[PDB]
């Protein structure tokens, strides 16, 4: 199956938003091997978070990751218009595979 | 010269550990306290295992 | 600053086999996975390859069809998808699972840092 995320999230500018990512004990709830990706329409995904909270160099600290049990989350602080994109969580599994989330479309009003 | 270091691996296994289940691989060179090479693997399940050098899967890993 | 360059967009018939290449700019090939993206849909992991560990694994729904190979001499990873059909119409990406290495040890990363441009595969219809 896939990781559960809301199809879309709508928020006003400069307001923080949290995106949920619900998996199972065989993926999200196994280890901290959970990643987050920003995808602008028609462009290749960009790694935002690796591990649970680790941001690679060049990624804004407005993007922050968290995890508790089978649930992982992505918080986008001080939401800007450029943040308008699709967000996918991913997790490796005990089956030695990877599983992507359904995807979350963020919109700024 | 004087070495206050001993050999860490009391047990050793050739078991292949897939990349995705590993957090750290540390290669401990020969001498300095232990006459043989030690490869300490820290698994994500928190278990720490020892793999002997020149083993089929880690042999190719020594290249880089 | 390393990038992944994949093969051009291919137009194939149903039942045929498509081989999509993915070359790493430098000198040697690393851990490479393949992710499918159907129009307007979500990301889908098909499989991957670890040339360092000498292993290649695929997802249950793609097992028996997809074939991943890596050539360490030319640093090129391949995606062979046999018995093509309508639902296989998607944009196929290659992505690297990065590895960190220093004096303290070797640290693998279970994520996808750099991605390829994407190979659009359209099936007839």
């Amino acid at each position: 199956s896939a990781l559960t995320q809301p199809a879309s999230v709508s928020a006003s500018p400069g307001q923080s938003i949290t995106i949920s990512c619900t998996g199972t004990s065989s993926d999200v709830g196994a280890y901290d091997w959970v990643s987050w990706y920003q995808q602008h329409p028609g462009k290749a995904p960009k790694l935002l978070i690796f591990d649970v909270n680790n941001r690679p160099s060049g990624v804004s600290h407005r993007f922050s990751g968290s995890k508790s049990g089978n649930t992982a989350s992505l918080t986008i602080s001080g939401l800007q218009a450029e943040d308008e994109a699709d967000y996918y969580c991913a997790s490796a599994t005990l089956l030695d595979t990877y599983v992507f989330g359904t995807g979350t479309k963020v919109t700024v009003l | 010269y004087y070495t206050s270091l001993r050999c860490r691996c009391v047990q050793e296994s050739s078991v292949f550990i897939p990349r995705r289940f590993i957090d750290r691989i540390q290669i401990l060179p020969r001498g300095n306290g232990c006459p043989r090479k030690e490869i300490i693997v820290w698994k994500k399940n928190k278990s720490i295992v020892c793999v002997d050098p020149q083993a089929e899967w880690i042999q190719r890993m020594m290249e880089v | 600053q390393v990038q992944l360059v994949q093969s051009g967009a291919e137009v194939k018939k149903p039942g045929s086999s498509v081989k999509v290449s993915c070359k790493a700019s430098g000198f040697s090939s690393y851990a490479i996975s393949w992710v499918r993206q159907a129009p307007g849909q979500g990301l889908e992991w098909m499989g991957g390859i670890i040339p360092i560990f000498g292993t290649a694994n695929y997802a249950q729904k793609f097992q028996g069809r997809v074939t991943i190979t890596a050539d360490e001499s030319t640093s090129t990873a391949y995606m062979e998808l046999s018995s093509l059909r309508s639902e296989d119409t998607a944009v196929y990406y290659c992505a690297r699972e990065p590895d960190y290495y220093d004096s303290s040890g070797y640290y693998p990363i279970d994520a996808f840092d750099i991605w390829g441009q994407g190979t659009t595969v359209t099936v007839s219809s």
